[PDB]
């Protein structure tokens, strides 16, 4: 029960020996020394008996209450459901340690005295930020790319992986990482890589969602998201398509842009801090990197910027390798066709031919995709 | 299922030794050369440990186990070579032939003939072959021999030969951590007498390695921290010719044998110290041995360099006893006067500012005994050179007012204001000392006796409390002149003086108060020898201690001098010696136990503590032996505070647990006292546990029991934020907690960590776990501290100067000849490595970095850099020499 | 269970019993919305659109292993559209009718809000009822919307692992949203809702006179002529 | 050899050990209350001690007194007004008007003053806790540091000097440049140093739903710095919380702007803070209000530009102390190569350049890898820069 952090002797030397036979000792010790209690102490059971004499104490209408103050000397401030407050004491069975302005107690009904606190059964929100499982496949899965690949991993998987060479180098990991490009090159791709690889626990949220309809809300969801970012442990929070606080205005916005403006003020602070950021690693997605204010592009905010080009033909065919393993291609195809079929077509737009091609095969109840399903499907997917 | 096809080995193994008795007789090509082809493929197809599925090894035994049991016992005419191929093969799959009962039958086999030459077919493959056969064999068949057996027939000669040369297959193959196994064999191979197993390895040890000697020495340390006590008398002495055999490390000698000082021979270390004063190479390391020989962990040895070479070598002695002792003081007239301390700090008294404002007014507590703690303002902070000219007028104006023993009090500070000292120090208390008083002058001569505190130079062989002593018709001019002289004369073994304090122990005077404190003097000067000692304190036992059924001033004083007098050591004779020496009504038998455990202050004989817990646990006691059984649970705070950390999350889940929760008397009165001997160290599992149940004050008891657990809670230095629980509860003990006895308590509690900065390490800890007598000087409090009627008048003699075996702080020194280098030091955690990958990780606390003479910290080990590589004694030892060396470009 | 209701004593509080089961926070949803239940039975001539739903909808339900069978990813989004009164919303409202899933359209009101969460800060908190009636099909209207849109598909572009979980948008004038949404691998189907034709006016003639109180001989073919096709409304 | 023998032997006595800590009671895993080993001495005395004797004392507040008499004013949270009274425990004095005041349920009479209500998120920015951030560490900017410095801690470490010459000091500064030169990092090493109450200020927390919400937290701000001693108030980013009035037709960004005259009204105007020091930080000071600007209230006005060449040399020292490098490298000719760079770009560059190091295999960094740094973040990222715009401050 968390007894000894001192673990390390790893072998069948005797610093274990003694070690873990002295704590061996001193649970013969302990087990003989409470032997003693249930031999020879008959007057109490103390495993109910003051446990009852506690909930004798304690009513059964177990009032819900709230912090707002706290004096030391077991008596404070708490406020009622209701909205009027009175200045209760502070049982002794009560640890006053989870004791926090804001935090949910249990009074008495009689005397409303402060008998428990209560568990948070916690925010919604942080469900709904929250990424649960593994979303997809692999970095085996994303092919081409191959060098900002061994990037993230550099600034991100690494640094996880291996804490070692950073310290016998004398330094610290890079910060802020950005990603851009064209559309549909792979930005949100290789982050669901990043999902599927780390033990970190990942948070996502899109980059429309920042804005709001009343004032403040944004940048108090902001705080918010960072307290919760932090108030975990090792994790990464991923923000995609950051330009669209920038681009679009809307008219749930009773703020103008002078209110998107403070967002990103608070935002702009909550990178930098002057407090103690702690082992947050934060990834960014764009596909207008030209739009935004480079004072939050500057290095101490993002340190490592990353351009994903469009794919080359040889890189092409390998995304049609993939993106055909598992279908029963038929013979008929020549994929080297297809791929100069469109001169600057997207990694999307291969998948798109595909699975398109795959509902023509469906149409007809086939199992075997064919030439003119192809034919066919790039003036689908292409031409409108 | 693939099966079949490549089934050769379950078909020609499984028909070749099934017609090999029908090809034993009247086929003799067939019996012989089938045996060959049954060796070499069972040889050769089983060296391998990567193919451990071998395709007979598991197979033929199905028919060839029996096939073996009407092989080699059914055939009777067993010659010379049939053996060598009968019993190579059929020895290597034995233990896995067999189940769990093949201990008592790995010699129906074996024992036939050990065929030849066994490592031959042992080389390559490292423990699949017969190194665990072996360890079969040492672990049962080695056990049931070499119980009472030990010299004996082939079960004993050829196995020590066989354990020598499977010993050395461990040092052989790959040089890996196969090698801490031989340890394993080496002690499971005849746990008690471990002398003629380290006799057939420790010459080939010298022929080992010398990159192999250093986790083979901390193997044998690894060991020799504490063990069973005939193990810990043979393993130790064992353990100290690898450094001056095989190494030449050399260095780590005194420091590391007083563990094999006390125990196994009192003569052993002497000739140790002549292993000293042989190695007399220039003057570094030799220098370095020597420091410790002071006021590390030991003394008594400033009658032994007197040698007919006195230059500078042989006139080291004197700079060991008061030049480096003189580096001591250096370190607060140099090192520390820089730093932050001023000359009169006292912002302590300040800290205890608010409670005029805190909820109302102030101005109201104003008893005589806060004052008792206000001399602290002087006396507590002035360590290391703290001096004070017309600043101590605290004690100058409560010095001329009313308190008698604050008279001893206010005179007696000036000790602890003139610590380590020798130059001034004498004439400091004669400034103070006229005064026509029986209080001021034995408060003040007992700060001479202060002073000199590790000087041992004419300071008072007989000269200033002898004149003390003489006076004596009355109070003090009798008690405080005997207490200094044990106290500066404590780490040494003079007789001459101990006999002048002989007939102070021999008077057979009423002043009951000298005589207990008596034993309190004489037992913090020898440990060793001298039972007219213990004849004087059970001569005067049995005068005046058996015609009476009085209070533990017998109890807590005169059989402590005992323990102190017979401390140290785990041979179970001390206890025959003692426990067999008062025999008597158990009130004089309260010594039962004084003698019997403290001896045994750091090792595991917990045999030891089923007898220290089953004898008189409760037994609900109708006001009978509550005092016996608090002495009992006293003699429970030794046995854990220096047997190597891994104890103390225990420990107060023993004591945390359920005698201060679910007792009656021990836990509720007394029990929080392992809390306080234990440790000083500091950790929030019970700093966080114990003002659980002490911010709560629970007055139903007589509670000067939970208020001696107040300052006591406090006792732990190292100062930290503890000024939050401490203060919250002076603050609620203006009010609560009644400052009629205990206004010396609460401000005893707050000076007491932080009275000064630094100056903290008095823990018994040193090195790694060396004793350096943490027990001699602070004994007699944590015992004079059990009933009460001793917070007021009796005890002041101790509370104030009890523990003064303060051996500094620091470790961050240079000694260099000019004192020019300043360190290249890297305070870290304490250390992580046993074994790893190759260089070994020392620790995981890089991000610190100091070169100069900074804070300690309890759980610190400090490296460095520069290709400096610390060439001295490279352990521990706080006085490393610090030479330099550059064949490294 | 949790979110139920009880009875309870009032001098000690003691639990007494437990009463019905309340009501689903999204039934209160469907109930205020009231959208227009439908069927195949009041389609006018839109078959071969039929065919189409059918195909992103209604087979990767019934059948999800037959696309394993040909290795390709399910469809997620379907986006309708043509001019308004041309069915869209009886259309999507019937697939889910028939295919046994719970329609739920969203409009981004606010009398809706106290039944997605006391804010409900983002679109997402509607996805607890969603994955809770899981079987589910989301539907919206004709810019809040459009954001909405991606809002959800980048959920459901494979950071939900759970299944069976769709989503259709409905408007006109495909070219005037966003491009974003207009990248190819974003939208799964897109299907046109044209006017109806001389044939296609007559059935919703056919099946919208059904419940009237008739007069034999109507010659309804002369009234498809005389209306020129303006829509089904 | 004994292998299972230390197996078993070492997993009785560990499971050992929780087959007797469930005889000591620290199971039943709570919903909030505590080990049973602990409160033990609230067990039969204050069980009834400090619940049958003890009151529950609802807390109110004060409206007035009247002369002659006690009959005072008490006011509740939702319910009715009284006449009520003191007790005997209490003095007539320090029932002053408009206090919170602890009273029984039945009598409705007063027990003990109350502190009055501070509105806890104004706390959260209370810092309670300091960074690490060295003076050591702003290496380039000394004369900066010390023209600040003698603002920030000279009166408040001596307080006599300004005394016996018989001046006031000046009470407010703000501290504006490029983004990333230092002037967060600067703050921290004064919040390093201190030790008053450094109640820090983001301005983008101060925008509210409500009407004049934003003001009543400024209000409660300088309450609790009058309350204090002495106090130092950190300010970032106070663009957010003002830049100038300028409204016209449909009035815009007025919520703000009643903000900022709070601000202003609380810092000068019908007697000032006192013992109360101010210190603003903004990327770009054009857009502020001149009323603002005005001394008095932003007294120092210190300028934060880029490095000459020793401070930037200066700047590698900081950031390059603590990395495996090869020895004979030179920094001089890095900082001839950095003419227009930042401290946060001078960090990238040795933080980048170490990981140079590590993309093969080496230990130690070389001057070609720091040349392989250099071209990278200056000329292959220089394409944003985020600097020249900002020059201008626009
Ligand atoms: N290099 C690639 N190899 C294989 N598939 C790819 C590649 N690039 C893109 N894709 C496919 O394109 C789809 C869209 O990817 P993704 O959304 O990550 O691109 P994006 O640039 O993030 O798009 P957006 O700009 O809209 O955010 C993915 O599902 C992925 O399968
Ligand atoms: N003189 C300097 N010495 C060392 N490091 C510096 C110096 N100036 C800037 N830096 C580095 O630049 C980074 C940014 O510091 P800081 O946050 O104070 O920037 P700033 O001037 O406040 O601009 P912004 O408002 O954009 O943050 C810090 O992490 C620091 O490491
Ligand atoms: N093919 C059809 N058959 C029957 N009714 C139709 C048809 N097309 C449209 N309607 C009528 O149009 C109305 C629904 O319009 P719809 O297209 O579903 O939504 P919107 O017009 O908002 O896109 C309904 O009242 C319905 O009766
Ligand atoms: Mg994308
Ligand atoms: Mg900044």
């Amino acid at each position: 029960a968390s007894k000894l952090p001192l673990v390390t002797p790893h072998t069948q030397c005797r610093l274990k020996l003694l070690k873990l036979e002295r704590i061996k000792d001193y649970l013969l010790m302990e087990e003989e020394f409470i032997r003693n209690q249930e031999q020879m102490k008959p007057l109490e059971e103390k495993q109910e008996e003051e446990r009852s004499k506690v909930d004798d104490l304690r009513g059964t209408p177990m009032s819900v209450g709230t912090l707002e103050e706290i004096i030391d000397d077991n008596h404070a401030i708490v406020s009622t459901s209701v909205g009027s407050e009175h200045y209760v004491s502070i049982l002794s069975f009560v640890d006053k340690d989870l004791l926090e302005p804001g935090c949910s107690v249990l009074l008495n009904h009689k005397v409303h005295a402060v008998i428990g606190v209560l568990m948070d059964d916690t925010d919604p929100l942080v469900t709904v930020m929250k990424v649960e499982k593994a979303p997809q496949e692999t970095y085996a899965d994303i092919g081409g790319l191959d060098n900002q690949i061994q990037e993230i991993k550099e600034s991100v998987e690494l640094p996880l992986t291996h804490p070692e060479y950073y310290e016998e180098m004398g330094i610290k990991p890079p910060k802020g990482v950005i990603l851009y490009g064209p559309p549909g090159t792979g930005k949100t791709l290789l982050a669901k890589a990043v999902a599927n690889q780390t033990s970190a626990t990942f948070l996502r949220v899109v980059g429309s969602e920042l804005i709001q309809k009343y004032l403040g809300d944004g940048p108090k969801l902001v705080r918010e998201l960072f307290r919760v970012a932090e108030e975990h442990a090792p994790s990464i929070v991923f923000i995609d398509e950051i330009d669209a606080i920038g681009t679009k205005r809307y008219d749930s916005n009773s703020g103008g842009e002078r209110e998107i403006q403070r967002t990103m003020l608070e935002l702009l602070n909550q990178l930098d801090g002057f407090d103690s950021r702690g082992d947050v690693k934060v990834i960014m997605a764009t596909n207008r990197i030209e739009t935004l204010d480079p004072a939050l592009i500057r290095p101490g905010r993002i340190d490592r910027k990353i351009e994903f080009p469009l794919p080359d033909e040889k890189t092409k065919k390998r995304i049609f390798q993939i993106h055909t393993s598992r279908m029963t291609l038929a013979d008929d195809v020549t994929l080297d066709d297809l791929i100069m079929a469109k001169d600057d077509l997207s990694g999307a737009d291969i998948k798109a031919i595909c699975t398109e091609a795959g509902l023509m095969a469906l149409r007809e109840r086939r199992m075997k995709v064919t030439n003119e399903d192809f034919k066919k499907s790039k003036e689908n997917v292409l031409y409108k | 299922m693939e099966e079949g096809g490549r089934d050769k080995a379950p078909v020609q193994p499984q028909q070749s030794p099934a017609a090999a008795p029908g090809g034993t007789d009247e086929k003799p090509s067939g019996k012989e050369r089938r045996d060959a082809g049954d060796k070499d493929k069972e040889q050769e197809l089983s060296e391998e440990d990567k193919q451990l599925q071998d395709e007979l090894e598991m197979l033929v035994e199905r028919l060839g186990e029996k096939d073996t049991s009407l092989y080699r016992p059914a055939l009777e005419e067993l010659r010379r070579q049939i053996r060598s191929s009968t019993t190579s093969m059929t020895s290597v799959p034995k233990p896995l032939k067999f189940l769990r009962p093949h201990y008592g039958k790995l010699k129906e086999i074996y024992e036939n003939m050990a065929p030849g030459e066994n490592k031959r077919f042992a080389a390559d493959i490292i423990s699949v072959l017969a190194m665990t056969m072996s360890g079969e064999r040492e672990c049962l068949k080695y056990r049931l021999v070499g119980s009472q057996e030990e010299l004996a027939s082939w079960g004993h000669e050829y196995v020590r030969h066989l354990a020598g040369e499977v010993a050395k297959e461990w040092q052989e193959l790959d040089d890996a951590e196969k090698v801490q196994r031989e340890p394993l064999l080496t002690l499971v191979k005849e746990i008690v007498p471990y002398n003629m197993a380290h006799n057939a390895e420790h010459e080939a040890c010298d022929l080992l390695m010398e990159i192999e000697q250093v986790d083979m020495l901390e193997k044998d340390i690894d060991e020799n921290a504490y063990a069973k006590v005939c193990l810990y008398l043979t393993s130790c002495v064992n353990y100290v010719p690898e450094p001056e055999n095989s190494a030449l490390l050399r260095c780590a000698l005194g420091v590391f044998r007083k563990f094999s000082r006390f125990p196994e021979a009192l003569r052993l270390a002497l000739m140790l110290n002549d292993m000293e004063l042989v190695e007399d190479i220039f003057t570094s390391c030799k220098d370095v041995v020597v420091q410790k020989q002071m006021a590390f962990m030991l003394g008594r040895h400033g009658v032994f360099l007197e040698l007919s070479e006195d230059v500078e070598e042989y006139e080291d002695l004197t700079e060991i006893m008061s030049n480096v002792q003189l580096n001591s003081n250096f370190l607060a007239l140099a090192r520390e006067l820089d730093i932050m301390e001023p000359k009169v700090p006292d912002d302590i008294y300040k800290t205890h500012l608010e409670n005029n404002r805190f909820g109302g007014s102030g101005s109201q507590v104003d008893s005589a005994r806060m004052n008792l703690a206000s001399s602290f303002v002087n006396g507590f902070v002035n360590a290391a050179f703290g001096q004070d000219k017309l600043l101590t007028d605290d004690g100058n104006k409560w010095l001329y007012k009313n308190k008698d023993h604050g008279m001893l009090s206010a005179a007696a500070s000036l000790g602890m204001i003139l610590l380590w000292d020798v130059d001034g120090g004498l004439t400091q208390i004669d400034k103070y000392l006229y005064s026509s008083e029986d209080y001021i002058k034995s408060g003040a001569l007992l700060a001479c006796g202060i002073v000199n505190s590790g000087v041992r130079n004419e300071c008072d062989p007989a000269l200033a409390l002898l004149s003390d002593y003489v006076l004596h018709n009355s109070n003090t001019m009798r008690l405080g002149s005997i207490f200094g002289l044990g106290l500066a004369y404590a780490g040494s073994n003079r007789e001459d003086v101990l006999t002048l304090l002989l007939p102070v122990m021999g008077d057979s005077k009423s002043s009951m108060e000298v005589a207990g404190v008596t034993a309190l003097a004489c037992g913090m000067i020898a440990v060793g020898s001298c039972n007219g000692d213990v004849t004087s304190t059970i001569l005067q036992t049995i005068m005046e201690k058996s015609e009476t059924e009085l209070k533990d001033t017998y109890a807590r004083w005169l059989p402590l001098g005992l323990g102190l007098n017979h401390l140290g050591k785990g041979e179970a004779i001390e206890a025959i010696l003692a426990a067999l020496e008062v025999v008597s009504e158990p009130f004089r038998s309260f010594a039962n136990t004084l003698v019997d455990v403290c001896a045994y202050a750091g090792s595991g004989n917990v045999l030891k503590v089923q007898q220290l817990l089953h004898i008189c646990s409760e037994h609900f006691d109708s006001k009978e032996k509550e005092e016996d059984k608090d002495k009992k649970e006293k003699k429970d705070k030794d046995k854990k505070e220096a047997p190597a950390d891994m104890g103390a999350h225990q420990g107060v889940a023993v004591l945390g647990i359920a005698l201060i929760a679910m007792g009656e008397e021990i836990g509720a009165e007394m029990a929080l006292r392992t809390f306080g001997h234990l440790l000083r160290y500091g950790e929030p599992t019970l700093r966080r546990a114990v003002p659980l149940a002490l911010a709560l004050i629970s007055v139903s008891n007589p509670r000067l029991n939970i208020l001696d657990t107040l300052s006591k809670f406090s006792h732990d230095a190292d100062p930290e934020v503890s000024y939050n629980s401490i203060f919250a509860m002076g603050m609620v003990g203006s009010g609560t907690n009644n400052a009629r006895l205990a206004a010396m308590l609460r401000q005893l509690a707050q000076y007491h960590a932080k009275d000064p900065n630094n100056l903290f390490m008095v823990r018994l800890a040193q090195g790694l776990t060396h004793l350096g007598k943490g027990t001699l000087t602070l004994c007699p409090y944590h015992s004079d501290r059990q009933l009460m009627s001793q917070v007021a008048v009796a005890g002041l003699l101790t509370v104030l100067v009890s523990f003064l075996d303060v051996r500094n702080i620091i470790l961050g020194k240079s000694h260099y000849v000019l004192y020019g280098l300043v360190a290249a030091m890297q305070p870290r955690m304490l250390v992580t490595f046993d074994e790893e990958l190759r260089p070994l990780p020392v620790s995981v606390r890089v991000g610190q970095a100091v070169d100069v003479v900074g804070q300690a910290g309890k759980p610190k080990t400090i490296t460095g850099f520069q290709t400096h590589t610390t060439p001295v004694l490279l352990a521990h030892g706080e006085r490393a020499e610090l030479a330099t060396e550059e064949f490294l470009p | 269970t949790p979110n139920c209701r009880v009875a309870l004593r009032n001098d000690s509080y003691t639990l007494h019993k437990i009463l019905p089961n309340k009501v689903d926070p999204l039934v209160s949803l469907m109930m205020v919305e009231k959208v227009p239940d439908s069927t195949y039975e009041m389609i006018g001539g839109l078959d071969k659109q039929i065919k189409e739903i059918k195909e992103v909808i209604e087979l990767p339900v019934k059948h999800p292993e037959l696309f394993e069978a040909l290795g390709i990813a399910q469809p997620k989004g379907v986006l309708l559209y043509g001019p308004p009164g041309t069915g869209k919303t009886l259309l999507a409202r019937a697939v889910a009718h028939h295919t046994d899933c719970t329609f739920i359209r969203v409009s981004g009101s606010e009398l809706v809000q106290k039944f997605i969460g006391e804010g409900a800060r983002m679109v997402r908190e509607l996805f607890v009822m969603a994955r809770e009636h899981a079987p589910s099909i989301i539907f919206m209207d004709e810019s809040e919307v459009q954001r909405t849109m991606l809002e959800l598909l980048n959920q459901l572009d494979g950071f939900e692992a759970t299944k069976n979980i769709k989503v259709i948008m409905a408007t006109n004038r495909i070219d005037i949203l966003d491009s974003a949404l207009l990248r190819p691998g974003r939208i799964d189907r897109k299907i046109e809702f044209p006017p109806p034709n001389e044939e296609a006016r007559l059935d919703i003639l056919k099946i919208h006179s059904r419940k009237m109180n008739l007069t034999r001989g109507i010659n309804l073919r002369k009234i498809a002529e005389l209306m020129p096709g303006a829509s089904g409304a | 050899t004994y292998s299972r023998q230390i197996k078993q032997v070492e997993d009785d006595i560990q499971q050992l050990l929780k087959k007797i800590n469930e005889l000591t009671g620290i199971k039943e895993s709570d919903t909030g209350l505590a080990p049973p080993a602990l409160w033990d001495l609230a067990a039969d005395k204050q069980t009834l001690q400090s619940e049958q004797p003890l009151q529950v004392a609802r807390c109110t507040k004060i409206i007035n007194a009247d002369s002659e008499d006690p009959k005072y004013i008490i006011n509740v949270k939702q319910f009715a007004k009284f006449v009520v009274d003191l007790s005997d425990q209490v003095a007539p004095t320090d029932i002053e008007e408009g206090m919170r005041v602890g009273v029984d349920r039945n009598k409705y009479q007063i027990h003990i003053p109350l502190p009055p209500k501070i509105d806890p998120t104004v706390t959260m920015m209370q810092v309670e806790e300091k960074p690490d951030v060295t003076y050591s560490d702003v290496g380039g900017c000394k004369e900066q540091i010390e023209k600040l410095r003698e603002v920030v801690e000279t009166p408040l470490l001596h307080p006599e000097r300004f005394v016996n010459l018989g001046i006031e000091p000046p009470k407010g500064v703000l501290l504006f440049g490029p983004p990333g030169t230092g002037k967060t990092l600067c703050a921290r090493a004064v919040a390093n140093r201190t030790d008053a109450c450094f109640i820090r200020v983001i301005g983008s927390e101060l925008v509210q739903k409500y009407v004049g919400e934003g003001a009543r937290m400024v209000r409660e701000l300088f309450e609790m710095a009058r309350t204090k001693k002495a106090c130092l108030i950190f300010f970032d980013e106070i663009d957010a919380i003002g830049g100038a009035r300028f409204d016209d037709g449909a009035g815009g960004d007025n919520e703000v702007q009643r903000t900022m005259l709070e601000l202003i009204n609380q810092l000068d105007g019908f007697d000032p803070r006192g013992n109360i020091k101010v210190l603003m930080a903004t990327n770009r000071p054009d857009t502020l209000d001149p009323a603002l600007m005005r001394p008095g209230r932003l007294d120092r006005k210190i300028e934060f530009s880029l490095p000459d060449l020793e401070g930037r040399t200066h700047i590698f020292k900081i950031h390059a102390r603590s990395m495996s490098v090869e020895r004979d490298i030179r920094f001089e000719l890095l900082a001839r190569l950095c003419p227009n760079s930042t401290g946060a770009e001078i960090r990238s560059v040795c933080t980048e350049a170490g990981m140079f190091a590590i993309r093969a295999r080496r230990k130690i960094a070389t001057e070609k890898d720091f040349l392989e740094a250099v071209n990278k973040v200056i000329k292959s990222y220089a394409k944003f820069s985020a600097t020249p715009r900002y020059m201008t401050y626009n």
